[PDB]
């Protein structure tokens, strides 16, 4: 096996390819000659405003996105700090895709594309995405890239409303979180014991006990634990 | 009644008092529900209403 | 506009299989790859087809992506306008005060 | 052979062995399946589309919960060959008969553990796939006289009494929970729209829930004390325009 | 430490929009899988180690291919369930009212 996955080395290399840029350019050509870069964020602006259906306007936008994650894993090209370039430019986007409609367009397709490249670093990744404020909405809802960027302090507030609000249970354990749930059920226990026809009418008190802590949210152990505490008080006389 | 028995638990004793601390910083620690301190002439005041 | 939750699912019986079909055709090319008894040409002509299917299964793994965030903030509406949105639609108001008196 | 007509002979060769069965549904909700109704090589996994093949050189055991999953799914739907009471039980039937079934050949997996995890799947399919509330409280019969199987979390030999092996962050219940207190607040939203089968459906679904976990669990005995807001002994239909203005009486 | 008015409710956001989809991401592990091994033999480097699946195996590869084919019969069966389970919400919403 070792000797024919050899044959797979050299057959890549031949025949296949040229280094691609007259088959890949999507919305560059050069970097040097076309640069024009302040006039050239407008010239793109231009046209996207005049966009009418979401498909072909999608895919100007993902293939606006997939050049650029290509472009900064090279380096030295022009000029180290082209982070900030770039930055600088999707903070004209974003806010005038706000204007036109209600949304984050521009802003899911940015988590889209920064989750799925496979040959990004995760680690660049991050150090662009804390500098440009207007997306750390779309952060914070999305993919995980925001737990980084979560201040230490401010993770015991996730580890305390993730298991409130997610995962315990939302019932009422004491006589105090239901005055009014708890007060119809004693007030119901009272009554039984005070009725001629109690045996005939059992199973009509039942279905108005399920329906009385399905409403008001009880508890199933502290319901058991007040119907032993009042049929306690009446037991020399009821407790057939 | 029960809604009076709790009022008289919460303004004598100070752990029940100190329970009901941490479940409202936990909850929003910038609180603008305010209970932060003794409110003492509300104290025998309002163990009078119980 | 808005969005209806049962076309936003509708897209993704569509937009799973379009997807679904890409990474067969790429499983099929690794197959003639991995096999001891091939030839010349049939290892040749097949890695022509690759790169031209790389292409599009990470374009069609973008959508995948961006459709399912766009249900997460659809339903989490529709949990909203759970409620008394349906309430004040009947017509019909003296005869439902009357029943629960 | 091809891996999807696999599974539609897998299906058909299902819905054979289960109609044979003589067993009704009233006696199917209290009274479990017992183990020595079925015959040997279906509780050992041979059968007649997985022995014409030679091409199952994966997984067998991750390949049985697809062929489980998408036959409780096909029989939920399909009513309109005979009367629709008769047809209704008869979707209901097949679940509970495939559900008996992941219990009692638990040995003849290549897992112990993998049987914990496949029982919690196809019992969150029926809840969603069951379409009223006059139906959840026909079906809930089953899930409570067989509640001891639901606590012995990945391990072949039952909990004593009392003893559960559910813990709320973990595998069975970690993904569960969190989709099972949707449905109990998605109920207690429309507080309008609430019939009486409604409120009896939110009893047996939160008692169910509290009867899994230990009594001292963290998410089980409310331990962030929140008075509720809800307590709203009121109706909405029975107020015209709530005047303020004609102040004579007492 | 500081706690903000703007920085509680990121974290309030992030606990609404926090989902545990188990078929969703087992389904784009394999297409995060097969992106990677196919994106190194358009270079050429691909080697016996263990940053990658697998190398070249007819038995190995036969795995990935049947695990694909199980992966999205799962998720097929879980977007059925979803459709379903929203539709007669509706109608039983309707039918109390009408």
């Amino acid at each position: 096996m070792a000797e024919q996955t050899l044959l797979s080395k050299l057959n890549a290399l031949s025949q296949k390819v040229i280094p691609p840029a007259s088959p890949s350019q999507a919305s560059i050509l050069t970097e040097e000659v076309i640069r024009n870069w302040p006039e050239r964020s407008k010239t793109l602006c231009s046209d996207f405003t005049a966009l009418e259906s979401n498909d072909e306007k999608e895919d100007w936008l993902r293939t606006l996105f997939i050049e650029l994650f290509d472009f900064i894993n090279k380096n030295d090209e022009n000029s180290p700090l082209k982070l900030s370039d770039v930055a600088s430019f999707t903070n004209e986007l974003v806010n005038h895709e706000r204007q036109v409609s209600q949304a984050s367009i521009v802003g899911k397709m940015f988590i889209a594309v920064s989750s799925t490249v496979p040959n990004i670093n995760d680690l660049t990744t991050i150090s662009l995405c804390k500098l440009i404020p207007s997306l750390h909405e779309e952060l914070f809802k999305f993919s995980w890239i925001s737990s980084k960027l979560l201040n230490k302090e401010q993770t015991t507030l996730l580890r305390h409303l993730l298991k409130k609000s997610k995962y315990e249970l939302k019932k009422y354990n004491l006589l105090v979180e239901n005055s009014v749930g708890y007060g119809q059920l004693v007030a119901l226990l009272i009554l039984a014991y005070y009725d001629p026809d109690n045996f005939s009418k059992v199973s009509a008190y039942l279905k108005e006990i399920y329906h009385i802590m399905g409403k008001y949210s009880l508890d199933s152990i502290r319901t058991l634990d007040v119907i032993l505490n009042v049929s306690s008080q009446f037991i020399t006389e009821g407790y057939k | 009644c029960f809604t009076t028995n709790l009022i008289r638990n919460l303004i004598s004793s100070d752990e029940t008092r100190n329970f009901y601390k941490s479940c409202y910083l936990r909850e929003n620690p910038l609180s603008d529900i305010d209970f932060e301190n003794l409110d003492e002439v509300n104290k025998k005041r309002g163990l009078n209403l119980c | 506009e808005g969005r209806t939750y049962f076309e936003s699912l509708c897209e993704e019986e569509q937009s799973l299989q379009e997807s679904q079909t890409h990474l067969l055709n790429i499983l099929d090319i690794l197959s003639v790859l991995a096999d001891p008894r091939s030839s010349d040409d049939l290892l040749t002509e097949s890695l022509k087809k690759l790169p031209d299917l790389h292409r599009e299964l990470i374009n069609s793994s973008i959508r995948l992506r961006y459709d399912k965030y766009q249900t997460r903030e659809a339903q989490l509406l529709e949990d909203t306008k759970t409620g008394r949105d349906v309430a004040a639609g009947v017509q019909n108001p003296k005869s439902i005060s009357e029943y629960y008196s | 052979s091809n891996t999807e007509e696999l599974i539609q002979n897998s299906i058909g060769f299902l819905q054979k062995t289960f109609k044979a069965l003589p067993v009704s549904f009233d006696s199917i909700r209290h009274e479990p399946l017992p183990s020595s109704m079925l015959h040997a090589s279906v509780l050992n996994f041979e059968w007649e589309p997985l022995e014409k093949n030679i091409s199952a050189i994966h997984d067998r055991d991750s390949l049985i919960d697809i062929i489980l999953k998408r036959f409780i799914i096909d029989s939920m739907t399909n009513a309109i060959e005979d009367e629709e009471e008769n047809n209704l039980e008869k979707g209901l039937l097949n679940s509970c008969i495939g559900l008996d079934f992941v219990y009692n050949s638990r040995f003849n997996r290549s897992n112990p553990a993998s049987w914990g995890n496949t029982f919690f799947e196809l019992f969150s399919t029926i809840i969603d796939l069951l379409n009223s509330p006059s139906t959840f409280l026909k079906f809930w019969p089953y899930a409570e006289s067989r509640i001891e199987w639901f606590k012995m979390n990945t391990s072949v030999e039952p909990v004593s009494l009392g003893e559960s092996n559910l813990i709320s962050y973990k595998q069975p219940l970690y993904e569960k929970l969190r989709h099972w207190n949707d449905i109990l607040a998605k109920l207690e939203n429309n507080d309008i729209l609430n019939t009486v089968k409604h409120y009896n459906m939110k009893y047996k679904l939160e008692n169910f829930l509290s009867e899994l976990l230990p009594i001292n669990e963290e998410s089980n005995f409310n331990r962030s004390a929140s008075i509720s807001a809800l307590q709203e002994s009121d109706n909405e239909w029975n107020r015209s325009a709530r005047e303020r203005e004609s102040n004579r009486s007492s | 430490m500081p706690l903000s008015q703007k920085q509680i409710d990121q974290v309030r956001t992030k606990v609404h929009y926090s989902e545990v989809d188990t078929p969703f991401n087992k389904y784009l592990d394999i297409l995060g899988k097969v992106t990677k091994l196919t994106g190194s033999i358009i270079n050429g480097t691909l080697s016996n180690d263990d940053s990658k699946i697998e190398k070249l195996t007819e038995q190995n590869i036969s795995q990935l291919k049947e695990s694909a084919h199980l992966r999205f019969l799962d998720l097929q069966s879980s977007i059925d369930t979803k459709k379903v389970a929203d539709e007669n919400w509706e109608t039983c919403q309707q039918e109390t009212l009408a």
